[PDB]
RNA sequence: UCGAAGGUGGGAUCGGCGAUUGGGACGAAGUCGUAACAAGGUAGCCGUACCGGAAGGUGCGGCUGGAUC
RNA sequence: CUGGGCAGUAACUGACGCUGAGGAGCGAAAGCGUGGGGAGCGAACAGGAUUAGAUACCCUGGUAGUCCACGCCGUAAACGGUGGGUACUAGGUGUGGGUUUCCUUCCUUGGGAUCCGUGCCGUAGCUAACGCAUUAAGUACCCCGCCUGGGGAGUACGGCC
RNA sequence: AGAAGCACCGGCCAACUACGUGCCAGCAGCCGCGGUAAUACGUAGGGUGCGAGCGUUGUCCGGAAUUACUGGGCGUAAAGAGCUCGUAGGUGGUUUGUCGCGUUGUUCGUGAAAUCUCACGGCUUAACUGUGAGCGUGCGGGCGAUACGGGCAGACUAGAGU
RNA sequence: CAGCUUGUUGGUGGGGUGACGGCCUACCAAGGCGACGACGGGUAGCCGGCCUGAGAGGGUGUCCGGCCACACUGGGACUGA
């Protein structure tokens, strides 16, 4: 997948 | 403004421009405890890890160092010499540590600006 | 024949459906070093033809500057449309300073005793125009002397 | 155009008046 | 603060002149300093009034730090800053020993200066960079006498016209300043002004 | 005040870079044995020892009465 | 409405941006004293000291005439009633040296920027000729 | 008499901690909408009041940095 | 009932002028208090339609409100996006008010002069350009006011109302 | 014989060819480079600059006319208070004569020395020190004029007002 | 930070002081400062001068030199020119 956003 | 007179009514004053650093009412270099070693993500384009440290100056304070030249030998702590500079790429990078200095070792296989990265002459 | 100075090209785009026509132009003056200065800008596709009309453009248009020895008589401030450069005689002088390719005007005017300084836009092109502005609101004592009566009668000890 | 200059202050103004209607009250009154 | 110390052929042919030349009257090349020099390149001002800058260093062989200390009191001095820069240089003793004519190059000539071969009024000095004011005689050291570089340089003086402002005996090499040392007035193998506006930018 | 005017010292001062001209307003007192004025009149004061709180000036002269 | 300086030279300017051919305007004593004295220096043709009606008048002839081509350049008032400004004979205006003839107020009265030099005396530089 | 240091007691002022809480900023591809730029599909805007989860919408009045004309 | 302004006259004073921080006052619509009124309209609201969905458009009906008496808040393109005053500089064309000349009836109540105000086009000049341009965004003085990268923010802490 | 190193090398900014490397590693003051052919990363070599100093960080100034007296702006670029009034303060027409406060000119004192400029001279030169002059922008006192400003006394009138 | 001020403001008298002096002090009067920034907060030894800058100005005031204060903290006084 993400982490950040996404 | 104009108006000698509004001048004299009301002097005068720059745009006062930012102090730029908390290194301990801006010494030019601190010691730092050296904790927290990140390998963080700059901006999106620049696709690269750069190695930087949460780190605790004499000041109290945790601050985020950049961490210049390849390899280190930190585990949270081996103390830094910090000094100035910037990254950009970074958001919170303020700061960076002088390989080859305290505790840190120089970086090694460098031929290149010796003067640098604690590098030394082949002796 | 005269002396040629270039001030940096630029580059410039006119857009079509399919895209973009590149185009390079760089504004070119040349002169005698007398004051004998001719300006121009040209543009082409190709670098040399736009030269070569900056070059016809200068040939067409030469101002004489009322020079004293190798410098200016008053101070003069080349107010233009855009751009602000204000200069003055330097009388020893002794050196030529002005800013950016306002030298260059000045290394193909022939002097050699000027204290200038250019203000307010930095875009090259219009700090010429000011430039050539200042000149041609220079005036000799003789020419003066055409505004009023009794000529000489002013301070200047050297002259030649 | 030069409407952008007024929207980024028009949107400011909306949620400092929204974010104070949901605390017209001890939520904020007290305070 | 010290002499340069190496080739020649390094920096006359990068600033595109044979500057002295020595025994040869220049190396008969062409002009690609170094590597890949035989290309064109590009011009600018800081390029060229810098060469011009390290024509009168290595001309004359003296240090940035202390050529400052020169040009500030150029620009102190009234007249043409250029002019003064290079009567002041002028004024050194490895320069009127040199246009003397008194060694095979100027290395040479302040080598010697700089062993003190040539004294001065009564000092057995050892400055290349001594001021040399009107009446300001040089003293043949005695100990340099049974030697070479006096006898033969002597001999072989006609390789450097005397300048104008001064007269050397030669039979005692008492090197007489008359006048004020206007090289200004008499050969002056490059540019003056290029270097006086580079050290303002 | 009892022996004592206030009397208003007027000056006139430059600024130091912008130059502009402009009038300078102090207190004073006067310190005198015999009250001889009324208000609004012109009177000379004179400096000398002080007395009380600083009471440098003195009444010397009445000159321009006020209307 | 105030300082009568500004209007006695911007009407000057205005008639020479227009190449009109006089200028009259209200009589004074200044005005009369430095158009005497910019007569003097030959920046401008005659002048007279009329009286239509209520008061009177003065009217400054345009100088040019070599080709339209007017013989003023321009000016600029310096002190400003406000910003008064004196000097002292040794710091005196260098204004286009010797060419921008200041009109400088004295203990003897008005005169030019070589006459005070030699005179050696200060005084209110009141504005420029170019 | 004066009067330190100290004590009692209450206030002022500055600062730090503070569960929790709101907002802000930033971050390759996150999830539901698609208001704005064309008349941007209901023209947009400023201020004002109400409503919705959001972009927002709505009403009185105002301007054109606005259709057609 | 009552304010203000303009032209002509030049009877009177004789610089008593201009600006104006802080301060005082007036200040659309919306909103708020108390109380009246309440046709129509019409936020909210409800229902129907549309839509994948539509707490929006569309339609129906419809509260508050709009209105009046007395009070509060004191905001907005409260905009000519142009502080006030003063003097000066190509013209022309339209218009409003008033005065006064030639044609003095050629009736025309024309043309012309003059003072204010108004809208257009336009010389110079200015302006980054767009544009302004005797109502200047030109020349030039005085005073006041405001900024000094965008966001965070005209918000927070504080204080006043 | 017995004593040369350091930094940099895409542009800005003198200062490059290749190897290795292959959005990774890693460099960077701003723009920024590296996604298998990197003149921007690591290395060699080449060159440049300075030189027993050379580079980095930090700090102040300038460069910045981006607080603008000299020397900037406010039609749309951020900026003209919503408008008016009016206080303090600012500012204030023609003009006689006056005071000479301001200003100007002169003169005395003052403004220490060292430091700074200039010119000489001395340490083998330089730095440095030394001599002398200048500078010491500036105050008070005294001395003349009175232009302009300002104050007082007063007048005219167009300003403004009635 | 806009209201600060009863030893405060002024006088008389007296003392005291190297000395004029609400310095002190008995009595009497009710003033005084302040938006031409009171009271208060924050920051700081000052200057000749150092550095920058074209200069106007800016920054700084470290050595050297002059001046002022302090001497573990606070307080008070003697001797004494």
């Amino acid at each position: 997948k993400a982490x950040r956003a996404a | 403004m104009p108006t000698i007179q509004q001048l004299v009514r009301k002097g005068r004053r720059d745009k006062i421009s930012k102090v730029k650093t908390a290194a301990l009412k801006g010494s030019p270099q601190r010691r730092g405890v050296c904790t927290r070693v990140y390998t963080t993500t700059p901006k999106k384009p620049n696709s690269a890890l750069r190695k930087v440290a949460r780190v605790k100056l004499t000041s109290q304070v945790e601050v985020t160092a950049y961490i210049p030249g390849e390899g280190h030998n930190l585990q949270e702590h081996s103390m830094v010499l910090v000094r100035g500079g910037r990254v950009k790429d970074l958001p919170g990078v303020r700061y960076k540590i002088i390989r080859g200095s305290l505790d840190t070792q120089g970086v090694k296989n460098r031929k290149q600006a010796r003067s640098r990265y604690g590098a030394k002459k082949e002796k | 024949n005269y002396l040629e100075r270039v001030v940096a090209i630029n580059r410039v785009s006119k857009v079509v459906k399919g895209g973009r026509r590149f185009s390079f132009t760089a504004l070119v003056i040349v002169g005698d070093g007398n004051g004998m200065v001719g300006v121009g800008y040209g543009k082409a596709k190709e670098v040399p033809a736009a030269i070569a009309k900056g070059v016809e453009e200068a040939r067409k248009s030469f101002f004489r500057v009322p020079l004293i020895g190798g410098t200016i008589t008053h101070p003069v401030q080349g107010e233009a449309a855009a751009g602000v450069v204000l200069l003055r005689p330097a009388s020893p002088g002794t050196g030529v300073i002005a800013g950016g390719a306002a030298r260059a005007v000045l290394e193909c005017a022939g002097v050699h005793d000027i204290l200038a300084k250019s203000l307010g836009s930095d875009n090259a092109i219009n700090v010429v125009h000011a430039t050539v502005a200042a000149l041609k609101l220079l005036q000799r004592p003789e020419e003066v002397a055409a505004r009023r009566g009794l000529p000489i009668e002013d301070v200047a000890p050297a002259g030649m | 155009g030069s409407v952008i200059k007024k929207r980024r202050k028009r949107m400011s103004k909306k949620k400092h008046r929204k974010l104070l209607r949901r605390t017209r009250v001890q939520r904020r009154k007290l305070g | 603060m010290a002499r340069y110390t190496g080739p020649v052929t390094r920096k006359s042919r990068r600033l595109r002149t044979d500057l002295v030349g020595g025994d040869q009257a220049f190396e008969k090349r062409p002009y690609p300093p170094g590597q890949h020099g035989r290309a064109r390149i590009k011009e600018s001002e800081y390029l060229l009034q810098l060469q011009e800058k390290q024509k009168a260093r290595f001309t004359y062989g003296v240090m940035e730090k202390q050529f400052r200390r020169y040009y500030e009191e150029a620009v102190r001095q009234p007249g043409k800053t250029g002019e003064e820069l290079l009567k002041i240089l002028e004024s050194r003793l490895d320069n009127v020993i040199y246009r003397a004519g008194l060694a095979r190059t100027r290395r040479m000539a302040r080598q010697l200066v700089s062993h003190g071969h040539f004294n001065v009024n009564g000092v057995h000095v050892n400055v290349p960079s001594y001021r040399v004011s009107q009446y300001d005689i040089v003293d043949v050291r005695d100990k340099s006498l049974n030697t070479v570089p006096f006898q033969i340089a002597r001999e072989t003086a006609g390789e450097r016209p005397i300048p104008s402002w001064l007269q050397v005996v030669g039979e005692r090499q008492r090197v007489l300043i008359h006048q004020l040392p206007e090289r200004a007035q008499i050969d002056v193998p490059l540019t003056e002004q290029l270097i006086v506006e580079y050290y303002s930018k | 005040m009892q022996k004592t005017i206030v009397v208003e010292l007027e000056d006139r001062m430059r600024h130091p870079l912008y130059g502009k001209i402009i009038r300078t307003t102090k207190k004073v007192k006067a310190h005198d044995e015999d009250s001889v004025a009324g208000i609004g009149d012109r009177v000379s004061l004179m400096e000398t020892r002080p007395l009380s709180a600083t009471k440098r000036w003195r009444l010397v002269e009445i000159l321009e009465k006020a209307k | 409405m105030t300082d009568p300086i500004a209007d006695f030279l911007t009407r000057l300017r205005n008639a020479n941006s227009a190449y009109h051919d006089e200028v009259s305007l209200p009589h004074s004593k200044l005005k009369a004293n430095i158009a005497q004295i910019l007569k003097n220096e030959g920046y401008i043709s005659d002048f007279r000291t009329e009286d239509a009606r209520v008061g009177k008048s003065l009217v400054i002839q345009l100088k040019y005439g070599p080709s339209r081509e007017r013989s003023i350049a321009g000016l600029r008032r310096v002190s400003k009633p406000g910003l008064r400004v004196y000097a002292k004979s040794t710091n005196l205006p260098r204004v286009l040296g010797g060419l921008g003839v200041a009109i400088i107020s004295t203990s003897s009265g008005l005169l030019t920027d070589r006459q005070a030099a030699r005179q050696g005396v200060g005084g209110e530089v009141l504005a420029y000729v170019w």
